[PDB]
RNA sequence: CUCCGAACGGUAAGAGCCUAGCAUGUAGA
């Protein structure tokens, strides 16, 4: 709601953003629709932690409905955390989330290699929710203030 | 305390419909409080527990809701919560062959808010975590590593409530 | 300092009552000395 | 409905079972209502209502008939059958018939007092049919 | 002409609504 | 226009009313000739006579997505939101089946999880077969047993988003 | 193109001359945009009932 | 941009209740007329009035001699119309103000037909009175300059359209009054009579005299009193 | 041997005609 009021009330009727937190035009028209479409680093920045939030809030939705069971909310955690880096909010906002999905990763490469030393350790499997909440919560949090202010300047306008 | 379940029941706006003169306080204050989001996500329920619950504060323009109750375990509680999700989860894997995993997608990507089997709920697949404390060792805290809010909630033998 | 405490909250910010109607009032709502 | 305690009520819940799935069909019957009628707000005055309904009706059997146990009354306030603040603010002496919660808090109101919820009516005008805007009636 | 004051809160509000 | 068939009649389940399906799926099915032509009127006797006089099931077809004459007719009932005991009405005419069908997706899209399934149990007796169209566009053999057995599904139809309340059993759990 | 003799003018598409014959001052002569719903039951009866009618 | 302290405000727009509640908002609402952050501030006039505000800001109101949400005026009562193009005001002008501006306006689900709302309505139950005269159509700016007003003309011509004189007392005397009734013209037969405190005059062919009755239509203010003035015989009865 | 990049620097220049998603909630008599 809050980001699709962003969006209609830039009297831009082009672009209709995805409840699962995508964006993406819908006459194949840009070049001078694009020209006043392309911009604003904080909002493609704020969708992009969104989507990383709305994609663990509803990771637990499906969890506590129909699929829950131990499988899902520990491997989707633990791939929420992998997908920090390959899916969802990529570099293309701010410098050093690169640095931080980089610890992610050797992180996760720390968790599966020890975890998996037994006969558990192959294929996909839990990967305990431990550095995903951690790590991602400390970037969020560093994240806090900047984004609060490039936000309200960007409200502002 | 369903207020915010029927204030929140206005995803949309009849443009009076909780639409009139609200619209404007709802696109604001979003940006004051992604904040909002970085308690969001910090006291989502661990592994060791089912569902729990929280704080919340809500604002009667309803536009946001930070999660106010700053997440705060036991040290050998948590240390021993996580690490028996540690334990079961390697001999989990130790035991079946489950071929399986999540979706990519947790949900798809044209849907709702899917605000309904969830605003009555009724439903917990609760079988979460916990291994099965043996009762000839584990005596002293049997009643202790099963509670997620309430381990450091104890209210006894000295938890300061 | 209590000046300048006030000035640099606005800056920051920024970057009863008793009242006699001794102007028409006379027959007007008759009472009103104080308000 | 889910109970999310696992604790299987001491005393058995059977006594007021059948008061509290009626209460809770009426509430989720009251929040499946549509925006229909009502101008800004006049529809959620129903939910609180209800809610102050159900509080009256644990009150009622908890402390005044005397019926129940302690532990079935803590088992309901912990589930969510009954309020906490609402059962301390209805055991005072000034009042025991309140509104709602909404207009016992003094920040509430834009010019700093009580709503007029909680006023006397021997004390108030004697042509007044306003009702209470946050709560539903007076 | 306006100026301040100190007025009991309780009989403001009791004469008001008398 | 294209914006608001009823100025205050109702609202939907958690939207727009005249958004129920998809922005780019909305904005596509703007610009046809069957659509500007129900666009220039449309009653419910229309509405009727629209759903006799086209039988087909299916949504856009090929890279230039056009919708369907159902789609279409479903999107201008979503949008004039016609009563329910037309729509009852529709679900229980059996003669026309094409029409029969849009008031089984009018009642799926818009009604209740309850009221879809008193709609629905007498749909799955229905063996008369009907006409589909492929993503293609190539023309495809149903019956409308398993389109309504499809629609008391899941969501996995185009151009529809429609979620269920609970399972069978929790639901007859809950209620009848 | 197509042609609007009520406005005299020429419209290059289809949309924009079904656009110019309602949803304009034209409209306005016409009544403008209001159009209701016609009942509920005696429509849908009429209608199923003509659409029988005619089909058989 | 424009803070204040406390609003220039009516003797009518307050209400008419010696103890009123205001409520100061720093920087809201945008003047009506100039576009300009001002203070606003809202009370209850009374019971059942309509909680009325403040349109139009310190400096926009101040300027142009106006009250802050009526736009009349903080001396007369009149118009900003009447008070620029026309003295003839003091006999115009009203005490003991009308609270018929501080009342609910129609509700609009009663003019419809479905007020819900039932007896509970905050708005008020009467008809709409009817558009066609131009006391429904004012608005805020160009009643707030002098040039187009409904109003304004509509009591302008209230201004030209329309002897037993009494309430002598101790104030006036016969000198006083044949040297004001001098000014106007000469005397044929003039006296005073102190049994009912009351003067008779007359004029050669009337006319000067009329405009006297212009003058004393419970409007010749001499020595501090509201004089009474009915109309005299003219018919030897 | 496993360190994965994003945007601006980029689509013209206008002529006549045609259609749209929005926004304020007032003092006045
Ligand atoms: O292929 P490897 O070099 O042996 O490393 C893989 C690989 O991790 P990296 O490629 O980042 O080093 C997998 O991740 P993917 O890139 O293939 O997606 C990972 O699985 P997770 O995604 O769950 O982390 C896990 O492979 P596996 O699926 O077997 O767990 C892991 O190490 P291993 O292959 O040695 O186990």
């Amino acid at each position: 709601n809050m980001l699709n009021l962003l969006i209609h009330r830039k009297n831009l009727n082009y672009l209709h953003l995805d409840y699962n937190f995508n964006l993406k035009p819908v006459k194949t028209l840009t070049t001078k629709e694009r020209k006043k479409s392309r911009f604003g680093n904080a909002f493609h920045l704020c969708r992009e932690v969104l989507r990383l939030t709305k994609l663990v809030v509803d990771s637990h939705v499906q969890y506590r409905l129909g699929n829950v069971d131990a499988f899902q909310l520990a491997d989707g955690l633990q791939y929420i955390f992998a997908h920090v880096g390959q899916l969802t909010g990529m570099y293309r906002y701010k410098y050093k989330l690169m640095r931080q999905i980089r610890m992610c990763k050797d992180l996760k490469h720390l968790i599966y290699y020890r975890f998996n030393t037994g006969p558990v350790g192959k294929g996909p499997g839990c990967g305990f929710w431990a550095a995903g909440w951690r790590v991602w919560l400390f970037f969020m949090r560093g994240i806090t203030p900047l984004l609060e202010r490039w936000l309200g300047n960007l409200l502002a306008r | 305390p369903e207020h915010v379940r029927k204030i929140i029941r206005d995803h949309g706006d009849m443009t009076n419909r909780k639409f009139r003169h609200d619209k404007r306080v709802y696109l604001g204050a979003l940006k004051y409080m992604p904040h909002a989001v970085l308690k969001l996500l910090e006291n989502m329920p661990m592994p060791w527990e089912q569902i729990r619950d929280v704080p919340v504060l809500y604002h009667i323009t309803g536009a946001i809701s930070f999660v106010n109750e700053i997440p705060w375990v036991i040290e050998p509680v948590y240390i021993s919560q996580w690490g028996s999700m540690w334990i079961m989860m390697r001999r989990e894997k130790r035991d079946r062959r489950h071929f399986k995993r999540m979706r990519f997608p947790p949900f798809d990507d044209e849907e709702p808010p899917l605000d309904y089997a969830d605003n009555i709920l009724d439903v917990e697949p609760l079988e979460a975590i916990q291994l099965e404390l043996d009762p000839e060792e584990d005596a002293p805290v049997l009643d202790w590593f099963y509670d997620h809010q309430p381990l450091r909630d104890s209210r006894k033998y000295v938890n300061g409530s | 300092r209590v000046a300048l405490e006030k000035s640099v909250s606005q800056k920051v910010a920024a970057a009863y009552i008793r009242y006699t109607p001794s102007q028409q009032g006379v027959a007007f709502n008759s009472g009103a000395k104080q308000r | 409905k889910v109970k999310r305690s696992r604790k299987a009520p001491p005393d058995g819940w059977e006594l007021i079972e059948p008061t509290l799935d009626e209460l809770d069909q009426k509430m989720r019957e009251a929040e499946t209502e549509p925006h229909e009628g009502k101008r800004k707000v006049e529809s959620l005055w129903p939910i609180f209502r209800i809610h102050h309904q159900k509080t009256r009706y644990i009150f009622d059997l908890f402390y005044k008939r005397k019926a129940i146990s302690r532990e079935l009354y803590e088992y309901c306030i912990k589930e969510g059958y009954a309020d906490k603040n609402l059962i301390a603010k209805w055991k005072k002496q000034g009042y025991e018939n309140l509104c709602c919660l909404r207009c016992i808090q003094t920040r509430d109101t834009n010019f700093g007092t009580n709503c007029i919820c909680r006023v006397p009516k021997s004390k108030l005008e004697v042509g007044r049919i306003i009702e209470c805007t946050h709560c539903g009636c007076r | 002409y306006a100026e301040p004051a100190h007025i009991n809160d309780f009989m403001f509000e009791q004469q008001r609504r008398t | 226009m294209a914006n608001r068939t009823v100025k205050d009649a109702h609202s939907i389940h958690g939207t727009n009313p005249q958004y129920l399906v998809e922005k780019i799926i909305r904005t596509r099915i703007y610009e046809s000739k069957y659509w500007k032509e129900e666009c220039f009127g449309l009653t419910a006797e229309l509405v009727v006579d629209k759903a006799m006089e086209l039988r087909f099931v299916g949504g856009v077809y090929g890279g230039n997505i056009k919708p369907t004459p159902f789609l279409c007719l479903t999107l201008k009932m979503l949008q004039i939101q016609p009563e329910k005991d037309i729509i009852v009405e529709f679900i229980k005419n059996e003669d026309f089946k094409y029409v029969r069908m849009l008031g089984a997706l009018y009642m799926r899209l818009t009604g209740t999880a309850i009221d879809c399934y008193k709609y629905l149990e007498p749909l799955y007796n229905d063996y008369r077969k009907i006409k589909s169209q492929n993503r293609n566009g190539e023309f495809e053999l149903m019956h409308v047993d398993e389109f309504i057995d499809e629609l008391l599904h899941s969501e996995r139809v185009c151009d529809i988003i429609l979620p269920r309340l609970q399972k069978r059993y929790v639901l007859e759990e809950a209620e009848q | 193109g197509y042609y609007c003799n009520v406005c005299d003018c020429v419209v290059k598409d289809s949309i924009n001359f079904l656009d110019h014959i309602n949803g304009k001052k034209h409209q306005r002569n016409l009544g403008m945009s209001m159009r209701v719903e016609r009942s509920t039951l005696d429509q849908v009866k009429k209608r199923f009932e003509v659409n029988k009618k005619k089909m058989e | 941009w424009e803070d204040a302290d406390f609003p220039i405000l009516c003797q009518t727009c307050l209400g008419e209740n010696p103890y009123i509640r205001m409520t100061k908002e720093k920087y809201g609402k945008e003047c009506k007329i100039c576009a300009r952050p001002f203070t606003v501030f809202r009370w209850c006039p009374g019971v059942r009035m309509r909680f009325k505000k403040t349109e139009v800001c310190q400096t926009c109101s101040k300027l142009k001699n106006v009250c802050q949400t009526c736009l009349l005026d903080l001396e007369y009562g009149l118009p900003i119309q009447v008070r620029d193009a026309g003295d003839m005001l003091l006999k115009l002008a009203r005490t003991t103000p009308y609270y018929k501006r501080n009342r609910p306006h129609i509700c609009s689900f009663w003019v419809k037909g479905e007020c819900k709302r039932g007896e509970e309505c905050p708005y008020r139950h009467e008809k709409p009175t009817d558009p066609d005269d131009p006391l429904a159509d004012q608005n805020i700016k160009d009643r707030y300059y002098g040039i187009n007003d409904p109003v304004a003309d509509k009591l302008l011509k209230r201004a030209s359209t329309m002897l037993y004189v009494g309430g002598l007392g101790d104030t006036i005397t016969e000198t006083d009054l044949r040297n004001h009734f001098y000014q106007f013209g000469e005397i044929r037969t003039i006296t005073v009579v102190q049994r009912q405190q009351c003067a008779f005059i007359q004029f050669a062919t009337r006319q000067a005299a009329e405009v006297a009755a212009e003058k004393s239509f419970n409007k010749l203010i001499v020595n501090g009193r509201r004089l009474n003035v009915k109309w005299g015989r003219s018919q030897a009865a």
